[PDB]
RNA sequence: UUUUUUUUUUUUUUUUUUUUGCGCCGACC
DNA sequence: ACTGTCTGGACTGGTCGGCGCTATGATC
DNA sequence: GATCATATTGTCCAGACAGT
């Protein structure tokens, strides 16, 4: 199963969080966002919404529940 | 860059987006970002400088049908990136339809709305007696808006 | 909520492996509803005798169900052959079913006593030589559609049933023996009124609903037809899904009418604890109610799939069997004597903290059908009693002269060549009338056939399927002797309208027992229409006739009744037949019977709650009990909560 | 909060239509909205609104609602010009102290020593000044003695004006979510205080609205949380709190066993809504909660709630006066009547539906005349169910009469002042202490004693609150304050200490004095220090006015034991020798005895259909219920906790 | 030394009588 | 006003019998 | 090993129409 972090909204397959090292990950999330370039327009839009998102390219989630 | 639409099989947008992302990573495709909202079914958004990059990225995948010949303005998909509760935007007194949950395919009237717990209380319209029930905000769909 | 079922299961497994010898080979231990299931690889060492199983059940205080491991399973054909060879030929085995998922074989036999054994040793022998846990049910002498349908539904949904049972067992044993801080009793319906009964038992840990029913008299008004769904406690229980179980006292629409409505809107997901006769009769009655509501043109309350879901969520309990339905509540059922499968609900909350007995509809005098209600309990503190006949002047006539008058009226009618039409309920008084008629005809008094039309045949078949729930006389006749009173050749069933027309047109005398006491539907109206002009015939009323019904119009003495004809014109029915009324066959307890039950109950309850009756009748009964015995009595209204402890 | 159907828009439209039809065009209606139970009307030209005083009364009678008329915020006088006009226009004898302006709603708060001059005959002065200033006035009484609690509450309300206005608007929208609705059924569940003393909790439940009455805490069994707090495990209470369906909370009087649990709900965000209480009750319950958390911190135990929770309780409290009928629910109307137990003590009267049923919850009350407060109101327009306290419901529970108790207290003070002995009277700050000071002042008025009386602790705050609210006192005290012009509270013999130095040098002065201190149980405060420094002083007297509980220093003092070892601070123990005589006068209690309860039952009007006896021991409650049933024939009940009784 | 809320009775049972379509190929008159 | 071009349509009735054809990829 | 959504979008005659 794939779970998303509650802090940086990063989806990872292991317990450790490779972005902020948070131990609270949520198994329920929607609207998967894939970031390949940091300077992307949608990455910039997500940055002003969630400050911790789009710091490192990879999978991301819009909301955590 | 520019937002482009890729028509994919309904209910399997996340896997197609993941395969496209992996192919772009492995083969160094000039793909900027990929957005796949859960509410949108059968369509994904890929940011690329030109549609030729999208066409080259999505080819070779059975589940990527075609790229829509057009460019989406960023204001159209701006609201998708913003995080808003599903309960918000609902007012008591209207009629909603429960897409999922134990009450699938049932019409209900909204009674109480609270954004703290992200839950909405509704009353079934076909019930002979009013029995309020608590359901998730994302499970309901607004049929009509009255009061 | 937090649960400790895993720790309890681990402790139980440790106790088992401490007590059971190692050669048995215990593999899995789990909970299936209110009983414990143990899987072993060597059933021979586990159950060489019943003493080990009895000791395990006594120590664990659970119902032990030993099943073989699924890996060691004989082929179904070899298993069937071995079961047929082991069972004596006197027990006629009809159907044998197998469950590949869990070790269990269902055996349908005409004589389940021989299959079970004198002390259960035959079941152990079968499950040892064949490695299949046996379950024995009775094949009725008269085929029943409802019971066959229920068995087919249970067999075809084995996986869902097993999942539901496992979930129920996990929910029941979420924690060990817990002492409740307080016990609360609230009545959502049936308090100071007749019909739409609903009793909620609330503790600090578990919630129990008792005889959730519906009202038919006030069906036009939704505020009185259904129990109070607006109660804050009931709303909190239903919204959070904290309802542990639902128990139905007996199969009647005022006690089980609202049960499928909860499953229609997914308001309930737990188990239902009724006796098998109660389950079958309540399913038949609910189906008939749905069909009647559909035929009347009104919107049906629920659907047959909801009744199927009720069947799939029903756990069957016998008389005197103690089962754990909650972490702090223990439930046992005792005979009530009202109808077939009628049970008095006894609740043992805590480890001796409190005891509640909900009698419901019951009878305390011996009858031709069932034994009198059980008045002895291991412990009793609060008693909930019906007050249908709680008035001071309410005194039903004794049974013997009422049945003598019925017999002499029938004999007089048959002497002149007339026909006897007896409108009656689907269950209850009809079977008592058939038993009385069979007793009268067994000595050669009458030779005319007795015709049962409508649901009378189905109810008779259901009654034959469960002879152990009947009275001691019928039980002795069926078991000790080879004579079945229900299997008399005088009882005939009419299949279609052609047979009914032949019966009506025949000049030979006959007795017809229809299925509509008020002549408001069914074959009763047709029989009355086609037999009214004949002066030799007679009609006997054995139940109260409500105002506005055809039966009340005939009973009052109306010689002519204008009705709508087939062509749309008014038709006149000339009632030249004799009219008789014998209301001595009512299954409800008399006021004298209620007083005798209060006086002779052991132990004496601390308080008595009077429900299920008119407000003045309930108040009169409570005042009479308080003045005669000194016990504190209350007659609360609806939405009233009483803190017993 | 939680969103509801909120049909208040149609009701407001109909009310505006009625106002337009009745009130003239020149009034200039601009905005009509609900601020709690009251109705707020904004007018461009308030001159034509109130040319005659009968128009507002007629509009209020027609609309059946309290109406507050304020000018539109578009036109407003400057605050300096408005203040100058108000100061120069009111009579100089009003003695206005502080003037505060609220430009958001166009309301001015006026604080004066004599609000009667500001209001005038049927509000003619108020109408004239708000016509000449174009500002909605609100008048409160400035106490002769400065009160820290009242000043802090007023400052908090003024500084938090916008959130208070938003909360009031939300409350008004929630109250009028439906029109005049007739309830189908009424039931009352006792979550606490039933067949027990303390931690009272009464929940009135209808098919539309839920009302909580007197949410309190128990201090005798605080060690066990099950017996200290109201029953939160009740399914009805859980359903009400989880769904946010609690319409309002009403407090009968300020006590820890009636209002001690209020900050707990706001600490964990369990309840969000209005609290209806008398302003003296609000001030005294805030003081009591502050004392409770202070003594909890001093004892080393974790406090139940923080002072910010008390501030939240203050910000969510709506104040009502005696005899004012207000709508708190679509089907429930609330009225408060005098109880006579303590200052601000009220009898909760609930009018459910349009004459469908009426419930009166007396709580703690007194029926005999009292020097401090008038006797409880026994006359109601409609009454069907009566809920009353049963603290002294036993047949032998007859208390010692006040007149000869006062005579005994006077002779004790005489025999202890002729010899020049010091006096120590341990009493609670809210209870019998004020009655003791009133008795002493009346005795010293003739000239029997001239030694000043020192009040140490929270007694000064309670005295200041009593001065700030004299209209809730007895008829004689109101007469003396208003027309006689003499203030019994302002006697020169009443002195207040400043710090521990004043206590120390008044201890070592040696002159005879009368000392009143809080913490009558002698568990803390200045009382223990005063007793420690008074124990070796020969020839002194101490009077006890309340019952003493086991395990306390007061019980040991009352027992008359010669050796009283008391553990001191910093982990060291101290031993003192007592030669100080003890006096026991339990005649100043504010709880009605058995005879008063029977007299109240007999003299109530109209006779209720049923009487429910609560707030007392189980045997006493049962005895009182049986006695009332045998004497008057009324169907009485003594329900236990978690018992719901259907009334209609 | 003080203003603006209201109040009361008429609707009954525990339930009922039968393979459509699609296309291809061959063939007769 | 002529003239070549694009588009739509109907393709004789009946009868005999036979011979196939009417899901699939991806979790849980 | 069992189920679940989804599953792609032949020539000739006559009438209407751009082109010169
Ligand atoms: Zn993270
Ligand atoms: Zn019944
Ligand atoms: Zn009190």
């Amino acid at each position: 199963k794939e779970r998303a972090c509650r802090h940086c909204h990063y989806i990872t397959t292991e317990d450790r969080c490779p972005v902020c090292g948070s131990r609270d990950l949520s198994d329920d999330w929607f609207d998967l966002v894939i970031v390949l370039d940091v300077e992307s327009r949608i990455a910039k839009k997500l940055r002003e919404s969630i400050p911790e998102a789009a710091k490192v390219p990879g999978k991301y989630a819009i909301r955590v529940r | 860059g520019k937002i482009f639409t890729v028509s994919v099989t309904v209910g399997q947008e996340t896997t197609t987006a993941n395969l496209i992302y992996s192919k772009a990573k492995t083969y160094n495709l000039p793909l900027y970002a990929i957005l796949s909202p859960s509410k949108v079914k059968g369509y994904i958004f890929i940011e690329a400088p030109n549609k030729s990059a999208v066409e080259e990225a999505i080819r070779g995948i059975r589940h990527a049908k075609r790229v829509l010949p057009g460019e989406i303005p960023f204001s159209e998909i701006e609201h998708f990136l913003e995080e808003k509760p599903a309960v918000s935007g609902f007012e008591p007194g209207d009629i909603v339809e429960l897409i999922a949950g134990p009450f699938k395919g049932e019409k209900a009237k909204v009674v109480r709305v609270d954004e703290s717990k992200d839950e909405i209380v509704v009353e079934l319209v076909s019930s002979v007696v009013p029995i309020p029930v608590t359901v998730r905000g994302e499970y309901v769909r607004l049929i009509s808006k009255r009061q | 909520r937090e649960t400790f079922v895993d720790d309890i299961l681990k402790e139980i497994r440790e106790i088992i492996v401490q007590m059971v010898p190692r050669e048995a080979g215990i593999t899995d231990v789990e909970f299936e509803g209110p009983e414990l299931v143990i899987y072993v690889k060597n059933p021979e060492a586990m159950m060489k005798d019943g003493e080990l199983i009895k000791n395990l059940a006594k120590v664990l205080k659970k119902r032990i169900s030993v099943r073989p491991d699924p890996d060691i399973l004989l082929p179904p054909e070899k298993a069937e052959e071995l079961i047929k060879q082991l069972v004596p030929p006197e027990a006629e085995i009809t159907n044998i079913s197998f469950d590949p998922s869990v070790g269990e074989v269902l055996i349908e036999a005409r004589k389940p006593g021989l299959v079970i054994g004198k002390n259960g040793e035959t079941l152990r022998l079968i499950t040892q030589k064949v490695h299949w846990a046996p379950r024995v049910v009775r094949t009725p002498p008269i085929q029943s559609q409802t019971i066959y349908s229920i068995r087919s539904i249970l067999q075809t949904e084995s996986k869902d049933r097993r999942k539901f049972l496992r979930q129920v067992g996990r929910n029941i044993y979420r924690k060990s023996e817990y002492k409740s801080r307080w016990i609360r009793i609230t009545g959502l319906g049936g308090f100071r009124e007749v019909g739409r009964s609903a009793l909620l038992v609330q503790t600090d840990e578990s919630y129990v609903l008792v005889d959730f029913g519906v009202n038919i008299a006030a069906l036009k008004d939704p505020t009185k037809a259904y129990p109070h769904f607006d109660a804050p406690e009931f709303r909190y229980v239903l919204d959070e899904g904290l309802l542990d179980a639902i128990i139905i006292t007996h199969a009647a629409l005022d006690h089980s009418g609202m049960l499928p409505y909860l499953f229609r809107y997914k308001l309930f997901d737990g188990p239902i604890y009724t006796t098998p006769p109660t389950r079958d009769l309540m399913t038949l009655l609910q189906q008939d109610f749905i069909e009647i509501q559909h035929m009347n043109g009104v919107e049906p309350l629920y659907r047959p799939k909801d009744i199927k879901e009720v069947i799939k969520h029903t756990i069957t309990l016998d008389y005197g069997e103690v089962r754990d339905i909650a972490p702090d509540i223990r439930l046992t059922l005792h005979n009530a004597g009202h109808i077939l499968g009628s049970s008095i609900v006894h609740l043992h909350i805590g480890n001796g903290l409190h005891n509640i007995a909900i009698t419901g509809d019951f009878k305390f005098i011996p009858t031709r059908l069932f034994e009198p209600a059980v008045s002895r309990f291991p412990r009793l503190e609060t008693l909930v009693m019906e007050s249908t006949y709680g008035g001071s002047n309410d005194y039903q006539m004794p049974r013997e002269e009422a049945e003598k008058r019925l017999i002499e009226v029938i004999h007089q009618t048959l002497k002149r060549g007339g026909k006897v039409l007896i409108p009656a309920m689907a269950v209850g008084r009809a079977q008592e009338i058939m038993m009385v008629l069979e007793e009268y005809a067994r000595v050669g008094g009458i030779e005319v056939p007795i015709y049962l039309d409508g649901m009378i045949w189905e109810a008779t078949a259901i009654h034959t399927a469960y002879p152990e729930y009947l009275s001691k006389h019928i039980r002795e006749q069926i078991f000790h002797e080879g004579y079945n009173p229900f299997l008399n050749p005088i009882f005939k069933s009419v299949a279609n309208s052609r047979e009914r027309q032949d019966i009506i047109d025949s000049g030979e005398p006959a007795i017809i027992i229809a299925t509509s006491g008020m002549l408001v539907g069914g074959p009763s109206v047709e029989y009355f229409k086609q037999l009214a002009p004949d002066p030799k015939n007679s009609i006997i009323f054995v139940s109260y006739q409500a105002e506005g019904t055809l039966g009340r119009q005939v009973q009052r003495g109306l010689r002519e009744i204008p009705i709508v004809g087939e062509d749309g014109r008014t038709e006149v029915i000339n009632v030249n037949m004799e009219v008789h009324t014998i209301d001595g066959f009512s299954g409800a307890a008399d006021r004298r019977e209620l007083m005798s039950y209060v006086a002779r109950v052991r132990p004496r309850p601390e308080r008595i709650i009077t429900v299920h009756g008119e407000a003045h009748k309930c108040l009169d009964l409570s005042s009479s009990i308080h003045k005669k015995f000194g016990i504190s009595t209350r007659a609360p209204n609806n939405l009233d909560a009483i803190r017993l402890k």
